Protein backbone atom coordinates (compact mmCIF):
# COMPACT_ATOMS: atom_id res chain seq x y z
CA UNK A 1 0.00 0.00 0.00
CA UNK A 2 1.85 3.01 -1.37
CA UNK A 3 0.69 6.40 -2.78
CA UNK A 4 1.80 7.20 -5.77
CA UNK B 1 -26.36 53.76 -13.70
CA UNK B 2 -25.82 50.88 -15.79
CA UNK B 3 -28.46 48.19 -15.65
CA UNK B 4 -26.70 45.20 -16.17
CA UNK B 5 -24.71 45.78 -12.69
CA UNK B 6 -28.28 46.88 -11.41
CA UNK B 7 -29.58 43.60 -11.74
CA UNK B 8 -26.58 42.46 -9.93
CA UNK B 9 -27.90 44.52 -6.83
CA UNK B 10 -31.85 43.24 -6.98
CA UNK B 11 -30.41 39.73 -7.76
CA UNK B 12 -28.48 39.47 -4.03
CA UNK B 13 -31.59 41.20 -2.26
CA UNK B 14 -33.64 38.00 -3.74
CA UNK B 15 -30.81 35.52 -2.79
CA UNK B 16 -30.70 36.26 1.02
CA UNK B 17 -33.29 35.43 3.07
CA UNK B 18 -35.10 37.91 5.92
CA UNK B 19 -33.91 36.92 8.61
CA UNK B 20 -29.76 37.48 8.17
CA UNK B 21 -30.93 40.32 5.82
CA UNK B 22 -29.93 42.75 9.39
CA UNK B 23 -26.34 41.07 9.37
CA UNK B 24 -25.57 41.62 5.31
CA UNK B 25 -26.49 45.29 5.54
CA UNK B 26 -24.86 46.16 8.56
CA UNK B 27 -21.33 44.48 7.64
CA UNK B 28 -21.63 46.14 3.95
CA UNK B 29 -21.43 49.54 6.46
CA UNK B 30 -22.10 51.75 3.13
CA UNK B 31 -25.53 53.36 3.75
CA UNK B 32 -26.19 54.94 7.33
CA UNK B 33 -28.02 53.52 9.76
CA UNK B 34 -30.98 56.68 9.62
CA UNK B 35 -31.96 54.42 6.22
CA UNK B 36 -31.70 51.28 7.52
CA UNK B 37 -34.75 52.15 9.66
CA UNK B 38 -36.93 54.04 6.85
CA UNK B 39 -36.82 50.94 5.03
CA UNK B 40 -39.58 48.36 6.70
CA UNK B 41 -38.42 44.84 6.63
CA UNK B 42 -41.33 43.31 7.89
CA UNK B 43 -43.41 44.07 4.31
CA UNK B 44 -43.39 42.30 1.22
CA UNK B 45 -39.95 41.11 -0.18
CA UNK B 46 -40.83 42.88 -3.87
CA UNK B 47 -40.76 46.06 -1.47
CA UNK B 48 -37.68 45.47 -0.55
CA UNK B 49 -36.54 45.19 -4.03
CA UNK B 50 -37.97 48.25 -4.87
CA UNK B 51 -36.76 50.45 -1.54
CA UNK B 52 -33.18 49.64 -1.79
CA UNK B 53 -32.69 50.27 -5.16
CA UNK B 54 -33.06 54.43 -4.77
CA UNK B 55 -30.93 53.90 -2.16
CA UNK B 56 -28.14 52.47 -4.20
CA UNK B 57 -29.10 55.55 -7.01
CA UNK B 58 -28.55 58.35 -4.57
CA UNK B 59 -25.33 57.42 -3.13
CA UNK B 60 -24.08 56.49 -6.81
CA UNK B 61 -22.90 52.89 -6.08
CA UNK B 62 -20.32 51.24 -8.25
CA UNK B 63 -19.09 47.74 -9.84
CA UNK B 64 -16.60 47.11 -6.47
CA UNK B 65 -19.37 48.29 -4.38
CA UNK B 66 -21.37 45.51 -6.08
CA UNK B 67 -18.92 43.07 -5.47
CA UNK B 68 -18.21 44.13 -2.14
CA UNK B 69 -21.74 43.16 -1.39
CA UNK B 70 -20.74 39.80 -2.85
CA UNK B 71 -18.21 38.89 -0.72
CA UNK B 72 -20.19 39.11 2.48
CA UNK B 73 -23.05 37.20 1.27
CA UNK B 74 -20.51 34.46 0.77
CA UNK B 75 -18.56 35.01 4.01
CA UNK B 76 -21.64 33.96 5.77
CA UNK B 77 -23.15 31.10 3.60
CA UNK B 78 -19.89 29.36 2.71
CA UNK B 79 -21.86 26.14 1.63
CA UNK B 80 -23.48 26.32 -1.98
CA UNK B 81 -19.28 26.08 -3.16
CA UNK B 82 -16.83 23.99 -3.07
CA UNK B 83 -12.88 25.20 -2.58
CA UNK B 84 -9.94 23.27 -3.90
CA UNK B 85 -6.31 23.57 -2.58
CA UNK B 86 -3.72 25.11 -4.16
CA UNK B 87 0.05 24.46 -2.70
CA UNK B 88 3.02 27.38 -3.63
CA UNK B 89 6.79 25.95 -2.80
CA UNK B 90 9.69 28.19 -1.28
CA UNK B 91 12.80 28.13 -3.72
CA UNK B 92 16.30 27.17 -3.02
CA UNK B 93 18.14 30.36 -1.63
CA UNK B 94 15.59 31.98 0.46
CA UNK B 95 15.94 32.46 3.89
CA UNK B 96 12.74 35.03 4.86
CA UNK B 97 10.07 36.79 2.25
CA UNK B 98 9.23 40.15 1.84
CA UNK B 99 5.45 40.52 1.60
CA UNK B 100 3.45 43.92 1.87
CA UNK B 101 -0.48 44.57 1.37
CA UNK B 102 -0.20 47.97 -0.80
CA UNK B 103 2.64 46.09 -3.34
CA UNK B 104 0.27 43.07 -3.59
CA UNK B 105 -2.99 44.79 -4.17
CA UNK B 106 -1.34 46.62 -7.10
CA UNK B 107 0.88 43.75 -8.17
CA UNK B 108 -2.07 41.52 -8.95
CA UNK B 109 -4.24 44.53 -10.42
CA UNK B 110 -1.69 45.05 -13.24
CA UNK B 111 -1.31 41.12 -13.74
CA UNK B 112 -5.21 40.91 -15.03
CA UNK B 113 -5.55 43.83 -16.61
CA UNK B 114 -2.26 43.27 -19.00
CA UNK B 115 -3.83 39.56 -19.63
CA UNK B 116 -7.28 40.12 -20.15
CA UNK B 117 -8.76 43.50 -20.55
CA UNK B 118 -11.91 42.94 -19.36
CA UNK B 119 -11.30 41.67 -15.44
CA UNK B 120 -12.78 43.17 -12.54
CA UNK B 121 -10.19 42.48 -9.30
CA UNK B 122 -12.27 43.60 -5.92
CA UNK B 123 -10.82 43.03 -2.80
CA UNK B 124 -11.74 42.74 1.07
CA UNK B 125 -9.42 42.57 4.36
CA UNK B 126 -10.93 40.77 7.27
CA UNK B 127 -10.16 39.51 10.35
CA UNK B 128 -6.24 38.03 11.41
CA UNK B 129 -5.46 39.83 7.76
CA UNK B 130 -7.26 37.56 4.69
CA UNK B 131 -7.55 39.15 1.60
CA UNK B 132 -10.76 38.03 -0.01
CA UNK B 133 -10.48 38.03 -3.61
CA UNK B 134 -13.52 38.19 -6.56
CA UNK B 135 -12.18 37.89 -9.96
CA UNK B 136 -15.39 38.19 -12.81
CA UNK B 137 -13.47 36.69 -16.09
CA UNK B 138 -14.60 38.00 -19.28
CA UNK B 139 -13.18 37.16 -22.59
CA UNK B 140 -12.55 39.62 -25.17
CA UNK B 141 -15.77 41.79 -26.05
CA UNK B 142 -18.55 41.40 -23.21
CA UNK B 143 -19.14 42.99 -19.97
CA UNK B 144 -17.58 40.03 -17.47
CA UNK B 145 -19.23 36.64 -15.89
CA UNK B 146 -21.40 38.39 -13.27
CA UNK B 147 -23.94 35.33 -12.50
CA UNK B 148 -20.85 32.78 -11.82
CA UNK B 149 -18.03 34.52 -10.33
CA UNK B 150 -14.54 32.74 -8.90
CA UNK B 151 -13.18 33.54 -4.99
CA UNK B 152 -9.73 32.90 -4.10
CA UNK B 153 -9.22 32.92 0.21
CA UNK B 154 -5.65 34.11 1.08
CA UNK B 155 -4.22 34.62 4.36
CA UNK B 156 -1.51 37.12 3.51
CA UNK B 157 1.45 34.65 4.99
CA UNK B 158 0.78 31.59 3.83
CA UNK B 159 1.82 28.99 1.38
CA UNK B 160 -1.43 27.71 1.26
CA UNK B 161 -4.73 29.30 -0.81
CA UNK B 162 -8.72 28.00 -0.71
CA UNK B 163 -9.50 28.82 -4.65
CA UNK B 164 -13.59 27.88 -5.44
CA UNK B 165 -14.16 25.61 -8.76
CA UNK B 166 -14.98 28.16 -11.80
CA UNK B 167 -16.87 26.80 -14.40
CA UNK B 168 -14.21 28.35 -16.97
CA UNK B 169 -11.43 25.41 -17.10
CA UNK B 170 -9.24 27.30 -19.36
CA UNK B 171 -8.69 30.44 -17.42
CA UNK B 172 -7.47 27.94 -14.75
CA UNK B 173 -3.05 27.82 -15.29
CA UNK B 174 -3.65 31.84 -15.79
CA UNK B 175 -5.35 32.04 -12.07
CA UNK B 176 -2.58 30.17 -10.55
CA UNK B 177 0.69 31.80 -11.49
CA UNK B 178 -0.96 35.29 -10.97
CA UNK B 179 -1.00 34.30 -7.11
CA UNK B 180 2.21 32.77 -8.00
CA UNK B 181 4.20 36.46 -8.92
CA UNK B 182 2.20 38.79 -6.58
CA UNK B 183 2.61 36.69 -3.52
CA UNK B 184 7.13 36.17 -4.29
CA UNK B 185 6.85 32.42 -5.04
CA UNK B 186 8.13 30.74 -7.74
CA UNK B 187 5.93 26.82 -7.91
CA UNK B 188 2.51 26.75 -8.11
CA UNK B 189 0.93 22.88 -7.23
CA UNK B 190 -2.50 21.83 -7.50
CA UNK B 191 -3.02 19.74 -4.35
CA UNK B 192 -5.90 17.38 -4.82
CA UNK B 193 -8.53 18.15 -2.00
CA UNK B 194 -11.85 19.60 -1.92
CA UNK B 195 -15.01 19.99 0.09
CA UNK B 196 -18.17 22.35 0.24
CA UNK B 197 -17.17 23.49 4.42
CA UNK B 198 -14.48 25.92 3.90
CA UNK B 199 -14.23 26.20 8.12
CA UNK B 200 -13.67 22.28 7.79
CA UNK B 201 -11.05 22.74 5.49
CA UNK B 202 -9.28 25.55 7.34
CA UNK B 203 -9.34 23.03 10.57
CA UNK B 204 -7.94 19.86 8.54
CA UNK B 205 -4.76 21.82 6.76
CA UNK B 206 -4.14 24.47 9.35
CA UNK B 207 -4.11 21.68 12.34
CA UNK B 208 -4.97 24.53 14.58
CA UNK B 209 -8.68 23.10 15.46
CA UNK B 210 -8.18 19.77 15.72
CA UNK B 211 -6.79 19.28 19.08
CA UNK B 212 -8.17 21.28 21.77
CA UNK B 213 -6.60 19.67 25.31
CA UNK B 214 -3.90 20.71 27.59
CA UNK B 215 -24.37 -7.36 38.32
CA UNK B 216 -22.68 -10.56 36.79
CA UNK B 217 -25.87 -11.87 34.71
CA UNK B 218 -25.17 -9.33 31.39
CA UNK B 219 -20.84 -10.87 31.84
CA UNK B 220 -19.61 -11.20 28.14
CA UNK B 221 -16.89 -14.02 27.91
CA UNK B 222 -15.45 -11.90 25.21
CA UNK B 223 -12.85 -10.05 27.51
CA UNK B 224 -10.00 -10.22 24.65
CA UNK B 225 -12.58 -8.45 21.99
CA UNK B 226 -13.94 -6.32 23.89
CA UNK B 227 -11.71 -3.48 24.45
CA UNK B 228 -9.34 -4.54 21.72
CA UNK B 229 -11.70 -3.33 18.85
CA UNK B 230 -11.88 0.18 20.50
CA UNK B 231 -8.40 0.41 21.47
CA UNK B 232 -7.09 1.19 18.11
CA UNK B 233 -9.25 3.91 17.24
CA UNK B 234 -9.01 5.77 20.39
CA UNK B 235 -5.12 5.97 19.58
CA UNK B 236 -5.83 6.93 16.43
CA UNK B 237 -9.17 8.95 16.22
CA UNK B 238 -10.18 9.24 19.86
CA UNK B 239 -13.26 11.06 21.10
CA UNK B 240 -11.90 14.00 20.17
CA UNK B 241 -13.46 16.56 17.97
CA UNK B 242 -12.31 16.21 13.85
CA UNK B 243 -12.75 18.05 10.54
CA UNK B 244 -15.64 17.51 8.38
CA UNK B 245 -14.99 15.54 4.96
CA UNK B 246 -17.39 14.21 2.75
CA UNK B 247 -15.83 13.04 -0.34
CA UNK B 248 -12.89 10.55 -1.22
CA UNK B 249 -12.45 9.70 -4.55
CA UNK B 250 -10.18 6.07 -4.58
CA UNK B 251 -8.96 4.86 -7.71
CA UNK B 252 -7.69 1.32 -7.70
CA UNK B 253 -6.19 -0.33 -10.23
CA UNK B 254 -5.47 -3.19 -8.12
CA UNK B 255 -5.41 -7.16 -8.84
CA UNK B 256 -6.89 -10.19 -7.24
CA UNK B 257 -5.20 -12.31 -5.57
CA UNK B 258 -6.76 -14.80 -1.91
CA UNK B 259 -5.84 -17.98 -0.41
CA UNK B 260 -9.37 -19.34 -0.71
CA UNK B 261 -10.02 -19.44 -4.25
CA UNK B 262 -7.75 -21.26 -6.61
CA UNK B 263 -9.35 -21.56 -9.93
CA UNK B 264 -11.49 -17.79 -9.63
CA UNK B 265 -8.54 -15.17 -11.58
CA UNK B 266 -5.59 -17.53 -11.01
CA UNK B 267 -4.16 -16.72 -14.76
CA UNK B 268 -5.36 -13.41 -14.54
CA UNK B 269 -1.97 -11.03 -15.42
CA UNK B 270 -4.36 -7.83 -16.60
CA UNK B 271 -5.34 -5.30 -13.82
CA UNK B 272 -8.87 -4.74 -12.53
CA UNK B 273 -9.32 -0.90 -12.70
CA UNK B 274 -11.78 0.67 -10.20
CA UNK B 275 -12.93 4.26 -8.44
CA UNK B 276 -14.65 4.21 -5.04
CA UNK B 277 -16.11 7.41 -3.98
CA UNK B 278 -17.50 7.83 -0.64
CA UNK B 279 -20.65 10.56 -0.74
CA UNK B 280 -21.81 10.48 3.24
CA UNK B 281 -21.36 14.02 5.69
CA UNK B 282 -19.00 13.58 8.81
CA UNK B 283 -16.82 10.71 7.25
CA UNK B 284 -13.91 11.07 10.22
CA UNK B 285 -16.36 10.14 12.75
CA UNK B 286 -18.68 7.69 11.16
CA UNK B 287 -16.23 5.27 10.66
CA UNK B 288 -15.11 5.13 13.69
CA UNK B 289 -18.48 3.32 14.79
CA UNK B 290 -18.32 0.18 12.66
CA UNK B 291 -15.07 -1.13 14.69
CA UNK B 292 -17.44 -1.80 18.01
CA UNK B 293 -20.02 -2.51 15.95
CA UNK B 294 -18.48 -6.26 14.76
CA UNK B 295 -19.09 -5.25 11.05
CA UNK B 296 -15.41 -4.15 10.24
CA UNK B 297 -12.11 -5.76 11.77
CA UNK B 298 -10.12 -3.99 14.47
CA UNK B 299 -6.90 -3.86 12.72
CA UNK B 300 -8.34 -0.89 10.35
CA UNK B 301 -6.53 0.14 7.26
CA UNK B 302 -4.34 3.05 6.97
CA UNK B 303 -5.54 4.47 3.54
CA UNK B 304 -8.84 5.43 6.02
CA UNK B 305 -6.93 7.12 8.93
CA UNK B 306 -4.23 9.35 6.90
CA UNK B 307 -6.52 11.53 5.81
CA UNK B 308 -6.42 14.39 8.32
CA UNK B 309 -2.71 13.28 8.03
CA UNK B 310 -1.31 12.93 4.10
CA UNK B 311 -3.51 16.15 3.51
CA UNK B 312 -5.61 14.81 0.65
CA UNK B 313 -8.51 12.46 -0.45
CA UNK B 314 -7.76 11.75 -3.50
CA UNK B 315 -5.70 8.04 -3.44
CA UNK B 316 -4.11 5.62 -6.44
CA UNK B 317 -3.75 2.39 -5.24
CA UNK B 318 -1.12 -0.69 -6.28
CA UNK B 319 -1.67 -3.77 -5.04
CA UNK B 320 -0.58 -7.35 -6.79
CA UNK C 1 -39.76 24.75 -62.23
CA UNK C 2 -37.21 27.45 -64.45
CA UNK C 3 -38.02 30.16 -61.57
CA UNK C 4 -33.76 31.72 -61.25
CA UNK C 5 -31.76 33.46 -58.63
CA UNK C 6 -28.78 35.57 -59.28
CA UNK C 7 -26.28 35.45 -57.04
CA UNK C 8 -22.66 36.69 -57.23
CA UNK C 9 -19.39 34.09 -57.73
CA UNK C 10 -18.46 32.30 -54.79
CA UNK C 11 -21.29 31.75 -52.71
CA UNK C 12 -22.22 28.05 -51.49
CA UNK C 13 -25.70 26.29 -50.78
CA UNK C 14 -25.91 27.30 -46.95
CA UNK C 15 -25.24 31.15 -47.59
CA UNK C 16 -28.95 31.52 -49.55
CA UNK C 17 -29.79 34.49 -48.44
CA UNK C 18 -33.99 36.23 -49.47
CA UNK C 19 -32.76 39.39 -51.30
CA UNK C 20 -31.37 37.07 -54.11
CA UNK C 21 -34.90 35.73 -55.29
CA UNK C 22 -37.01 39.41 -55.12
CA UNK C 23 -34.34 40.75 -57.54
CA UNK C 24 -35.46 38.76 -60.44
CA UNK C 25 -39.14 39.32 -59.32
CA UNK C 26 -38.43 42.99 -59.54
CA UNK C 27 -37.86 42.61 -63.05
CA UNK C 28 -40.35 40.27 -63.69
CA UNK C 29 -43.52 43.23 -62.80
CA UNK C 30 -41.17 45.54 -64.33
CA UNK C 31 -42.01 44.04 -67.94
CA UNK C 32 -45.55 43.96 -67.49
CA UNK C 33 -45.98 47.76 -66.10
CA UNK C 34 -44.10 48.97 -69.26
CA UNK C 35 -46.58 47.74 -71.53
CA UNK C 36 -49.49 49.30 -70.17
CA UNK C 37 -48.29 52.49 -70.86
CA UNK C 38 -47.86 54.12 -74.50
CA UNK C 39 -46.05 57.71 -73.35
CA UNK C 40 -42.91 58.41 -74.02
CA UNK C 41 -41.80 60.60 -71.08
CA UNK C 42 -43.63 57.66 -68.96
CA UNK C 43 -41.77 55.11 -69.64
CA UNK C 44 -38.77 57.29 -70.03
CA UNK C 45 -39.03 57.65 -65.79
CA UNK C 46 -39.65 53.88 -65.44
CA UNK C 47 -36.41 53.90 -67.39
CA UNK C 48 -34.60 55.98 -64.68
CA UNK C 49 -36.01 53.77 -61.96
CA UNK C 50 -34.87 50.75 -64.09
CA UNK C 51 -31.46 51.96 -64.10
CA UNK C 52 -30.93 53.77 -60.33
CA UNK C 53 -32.72 51.93 -57.91
CA UNK C 54 -30.89 48.43 -59.35
CA UNK C 55 -27.96 50.38 -58.95
CA UNK C 56 -28.94 50.31 -54.94
CA UNK C 57 -29.60 46.41 -55.55
CA UNK C 58 -26.02 46.28 -56.35
CA UNK C 59 -25.32 48.45 -53.40
CA UNK C 60 -27.22 46.47 -50.97
CA UNK C 61 -25.24 43.43 -52.25
CA UNK C 62 -22.35 44.61 -52.10
CA UNK C 63 -22.75 45.92 -48.36
CA UNK C 64 -24.27 42.87 -47.47
CA UNK C 65 -21.12 40.51 -48.46
CA UNK C 66 -18.77 43.06 -46.61
CA UNK C 67 -21.01 42.31 -43.29
CA UNK C 68 -20.10 38.43 -43.58
CA UNK C 69 -16.42 39.22 -45.07
CA UNK C 70 -15.22 41.28 -41.48
CA UNK C 71 -18.11 38.48 -39.62
CA UNK C 72 -15.18 35.91 -41.18
CA UNK C 73 -12.70 38.11 -40.48
CA UNK C 74 -13.71 38.04 -36.52
CA UNK C 75 -14.19 34.06 -36.63
CA UNK C 76 -10.38 33.87 -38.51
CA UNK C 77 -8.79 36.58 -36.06
CA UNK C 78 -10.21 34.90 -32.97
CA UNK C 79 -7.80 31.41 -33.26
CA UNK C 80 -5.65 34.10 -34.04
CA UNK C 81 -5.26 35.46 -30.55
CA UNK C 82 -6.42 32.79 -28.70
CA UNK D 1 -24.78 36.12 -62.00
CA UNK D 2 -25.90 32.29 -62.47
CA UNK D 3 -29.19 30.53 -62.56
CA UNK D 4 -31.72 28.88 -60.56
CA UNK D 5 -33.98 25.90 -61.17
CA UNK D 6 -35.27 25.24 -57.90
CA UNK D 7 -36.13 21.73 -56.40
CA UNK D 8 -39.90 20.37 -55.56
CA UNK D 9 -38.60 19.32 -51.73
CA UNK D 10 -37.21 22.94 -50.89
CA UNK D 11 -41.09 24.30 -50.75
CA UNK D 12 -42.00 22.75 -47.21
CA UNK D 13 -40.26 24.86 -44.75
CA UNK D 14 -40.19 28.77 -46.76
CA UNK D 15 -42.15 30.88 -44.83
CA UNK D 16 -43.00 34.73 -46.10
CA UNK D 17 -40.48 38.25 -45.77
CA UNK D 18 -40.02 39.79 -42.81
CA UNK D 19 -41.31 43.36 -41.43
CA UNK D 20 -37.73 44.38 -41.07
CA UNK D 21 -36.78 43.91 -44.54
CA UNK D 22 -39.97 45.71 -46.27
CA UNK D 23 -39.87 48.07 -43.96
CA UNK D 24 -36.49 49.89 -45.55
CA UNK D 25 -38.05 48.95 -49.13
CA UNK D 26 -40.87 51.28 -47.90
CA UNK D 27 -38.65 53.81 -46.65
CA UNK D 28 -36.40 53.95 -50.18
CA UNK D 29 -39.21 54.33 -52.35
CA UNK D 30 -39.98 57.08 -50.73
CA UNK D 31 -36.46 58.42 -50.98
CA UNK D 32 -36.93 57.97 -54.67
CA UNK D 33 -40.12 59.02 -55.29
CA UNK D 34 -38.86 62.25 -53.97
CA UNK D 35 -35.09 62.09 -55.73
CA UNK D 36 -37.28 62.21 -58.94
CA UNK D 37 -39.88 65.04 -58.09
CA UNK D 38 -36.91 67.18 -57.49
CA UNK D 39 -35.55 66.05 -60.88
CA UNK D 40 -38.77 66.14 -62.67
CA UNK D 41 -39.83 69.69 -64.28
CA UNK D 42 -43.20 68.89 -65.86
CA UNK D 43 -46.43 66.15 -65.45
CA UNK D 44 -45.73 65.94 -61.87
CA UNK D 45 -49.42 63.92 -60.96
CA UNK D 46 -50.22 61.00 -63.33
CA UNK D 47 -45.57 60.11 -63.56
CA UNK D 48 -46.32 59.55 -59.57
CA UNK D 49 -49.80 57.70 -60.12
CA UNK D 50 -47.60 55.22 -62.37
CA UNK D 51 -45.20 54.95 -59.26
CA UNK D 52 -47.62 54.89 -56.39
CA UNK D 53 -49.27 51.57 -59.05
CA UNK D 54 -46.20 50.00 -58.93
CA UNK D 55 -45.35 50.60 -55.22
CA UNK D 56 -48.56 48.38 -54.83
CA UNK D 57 -47.58 46.17 -57.30
CA UNK D 58 -43.90 45.18 -55.90
CA UNK D 59 -45.30 45.32 -52.14
CA UNK D 60 -48.36 42.68 -53.12
CA UNK D 61 -45.27 40.81 -55.13
CA UNK D 62 -43.15 40.56 -52.03
CA UNK D 63 -46.07 39.10 -49.98
CA UNK D 64 -46.49 36.28 -52.46
CA UNK D 65 -42.86 35.55 -52.54
CA UNK D 66 -41.85 32.76 -49.91
CA UNK D 67 -37.98 33.25 -48.46
CA UNK D 68 -35.80 30.95 -46.96
CA UNK D 69 -36.01 31.65 -43.18
CA UNK D 70 -32.31 32.09 -42.24
CA UNK D 71 -31.43 34.81 -40.49
CA UNK D 72 -29.73 38.36 -42.06
CA UNK D 73 -29.13 41.75 -40.36
CA UNK D 74 -31.33 44.68 -40.26
CA UNK D 75 -31.27 46.85 -43.38
CA UNK D 76 -33.47 49.60 -42.05
CA UNK D 77 -29.94 50.88 -40.04
CA UNK D 78 -27.66 49.86 -42.34
CA UNK D 79 -25.14 52.54 -42.07
CA UNK D 80 -24.80 52.10 -38.54
CA UNK D 81 -25.13 48.62 -38.34
CA UNK D 82 -21.93 48.47 -40.85
CA UNK D 83 -19.66 50.74 -38.03
CA UNK D 84 -20.36 48.66 -35.17
CA UNK D 85 -18.11 45.54 -36.10
CA UNK D 86 -15.69 48.01 -37.43
CA UNK D 87 -15.06 49.36 -33.32
CA UNK D 88 -14.50 45.62 -32.47
CA UNK D 89 -12.54 44.49 -35.33
CA UNK D 90 -10.16 47.71 -34.25
CA UNK D 91 -10.37 46.70 -30.67
CA UNK D 92 -8.67 43.33 -32.02
CA UNK D 93 -5.85 45.39 -33.52
CA UNK D 94 -5.27 47.21 -30.16
CA UNK D 95 -6.46 44.01 -28.65
CA UNK D 96 -3.19 42.73 -30.52
CA UNK D 97 -1.29 45.18 -29.40
CA UNK D 98 -1.49 44.88 -25.99
CA UNK D 99 -0.44 41.12 -26.79
CA UNK D 100 2.51 41.12 -29.82
CA UNK D 101 3.98 44.16 -28.20
CA UNK D 102 4.45 42.21 -24.68
CA UNK E 1 -0.66 55.84 20.94
CA UNK E 2 -3.70 55.39 18.65
CA UNK E 3 -4.61 59.24 18.59
CA UNK E 4 -1.08 60.46 17.69
CA UNK E 5 -0.99 58.52 14.18
CA UNK E 6 -3.44 59.29 11.60
CA UNK E 7 -4.54 57.56 8.47
CA UNK E 8 -5.26 54.32 7.91
CA UNK E 9 -2.37 51.35 9.04
CA UNK E 10 -1.30 48.33 6.99
CA UNK E 11 -0.20 45.06 9.04
CA UNK E 12 1.19 41.69 7.84
CA UNK E 13 0.96 39.18 10.49
CA UNK E 14 4.46 38.25 10.42
CA UNK E 15 5.52 42.01 11.10
CA UNK E 16 8.56 41.96 8.81
CA UNK E 17 7.47 45.22 7.30
CA UNK E 18 5.55 47.82 8.93
CA UNK E 19 3.74 51.09 8.10
CA UNK E 20 2.80 53.91 10.06
CA UNK E 21 2.13 57.63 9.84
CA UNK E 22 2.26 59.66 13.15
CA UNK E 23 2.34 63.71 13.57
CA UNK E 24 4.66 65.25 16.24
CA UNK E 25 4.47 68.84 17.47
CA UNK E 26 8.47 69.96 18.46
CA UNK E 27 8.18 73.74 17.93
CA UNK E 28 3.92 74.14 17.19
CA UNK E 29 3.83 72.74 13.88
CA UNK E 30 2.52 69.42 12.90
CA UNK E 31 4.96 67.03 10.91
CA UNK E 32 3.25 64.05 9.26
CA UNK E 33 5.92 61.73 9.45
CA UNK E 34 5.98 58.53 7.66
CA UNK E 35 8.22 55.47 9.09
CA UNK E 36 8.73 52.44 7.22
CA UNK E 37 10.21 49.77 9.72
CA UNK E 38 11.94 46.40 7.31
CA UNK E 39 13.58 43.48 9.18
CA UNK E 40 16.68 41.78 8.37
CA UNK E 41 16.78 39.46 11.12
CA UNK E 42 13.86 36.47 11.46
CA UNK E 43 15.23 36.09 15.01
CA UNK E 44 15.31 39.31 16.20
CA UNK E 45 12.91 41.46 18.11
CA UNK E 46 14.79 45.22 16.91
CA UNK E 47 14.61 46.97 13.85
CA UNK E 48 17.72 46.82 11.42
CA UNK E 49 16.16 48.90 8.21
CA UNK E 50 15.04 52.28 9.55
CA UNK E 51 13.06 54.43 6.36
CA UNK E 52 11.49 57.14 7.47
CA UNK E 53 9.97 59.88 5.52
CA UNK E 54 8.09 63.16 5.76
CA UNK E 55 4.85 63.26 4.07
CA UNK E 56 4.17 67.09 4.49
CA UNK E 57 6.37 69.88 3.50
CA UNK E 58 10.17 69.28 3.82
CA UNK E 59 11.81 73.04 2.57
CA UNK E 60 12.50 73.89 6.01
CA UNK E 61 15.98 74.65 8.55
CA UNK E 62 17.90 72.11 9.97
CA UNK E 63 15.54 70.87 12.51
CA UNK E 64 13.67 67.79 10.59
CA UNK E 65 16.99 66.47 9.28
CA UNK E 66 18.13 66.60 12.85
CA UNK E 67 15.20 65.44 14.17
CA UNK E 68 15.07 62.65 11.21
CA UNK E 69 18.64 61.33 12.47
CA UNK E 70 17.08 61.16 16.08
CA UNK E 71 14.39 59.09 14.96
CA UNK E 72 16.97 56.31 13.18
CA UNK E 73 19.12 56.19 16.54
CA UNK E 74 16.08 55.56 18.60
CA UNK E 75 14.43 53.07 16.52
CA UNK E 76 17.24 51.00 16.31
CA UNK E 77 18.60 51.02 19.69
CA UNK E 78 15.63 51.36 21.83
CA UNK E 79 12.14 49.36 21.79
CA UNK E 80 8.85 50.15 19.95
CA UNK E 81 7.21 50.43 23.47
CA UNK E 82 9.87 52.71 25.24
CA UNK E 83 10.16 55.20 22.24
CA UNK E 84 6.78 56.22 21.99
CA UNK E 85 6.77 56.41 25.89
CA UNK E 86 9.40 59.12 25.51
CA UNK E 87 7.56 60.76 22.75
CA UNK E 88 4.96 61.97 25.30
CA UNK E 89 8.41 63.40 27.11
Amino acid sequence: FIID
Amino acid sequence: MDETVAEFIKRTILKIPMNELTTILKAWDFLSENQLQTVNFRQRKESVVQHLIHLCEEKRASISDAALLDIIYMQFHQHQKVWEVFQMSKGPGEDVDLFDMKQFKNSFKKILQRALKNVTVSFRETEENAVWIRIAWGTQYTKPNQYKPTYVVYYSQTPYAFTSSSMLRRNTPLLGQALTIASKHHQIVKMDLRSRYLDSLKAIVFKQYNQTFEDSRIIHENIVEKERVQRITQETFGDYPQPQLEFAQYKLETKFKSGLNGSILAEREEPLRCLIKFSSPHLLEALKSLAPAGIADAPLSPLLTCIPNKRMNYFKIRDK
Amino acid sequence: DIVHIWCPEGMKTSDIKELNIVLPEFEKTHLEHQQRIESKVCKAAIATFYVNVKEQFIKMLKESQMLTNLKRKNAKMISDIE
Amino acid sequence: LKHGKTAASKRKTWQPLSKSTRDHLQTMMESVIMTILSNSIKEKEEIQYHLNFLKKRLLQQCETLKVPPKKMEDLTNVSSLLNMERARDKANEEGLALLQEE
Amino acid sequence: FAALLTGPLQRNPLCNLLSFTYKLDPGGQSFPFCARLLYKDLTATLPTDVTVTCQGVEVLSTSWEEQRASHETLFCTKPLHQVFASFTR
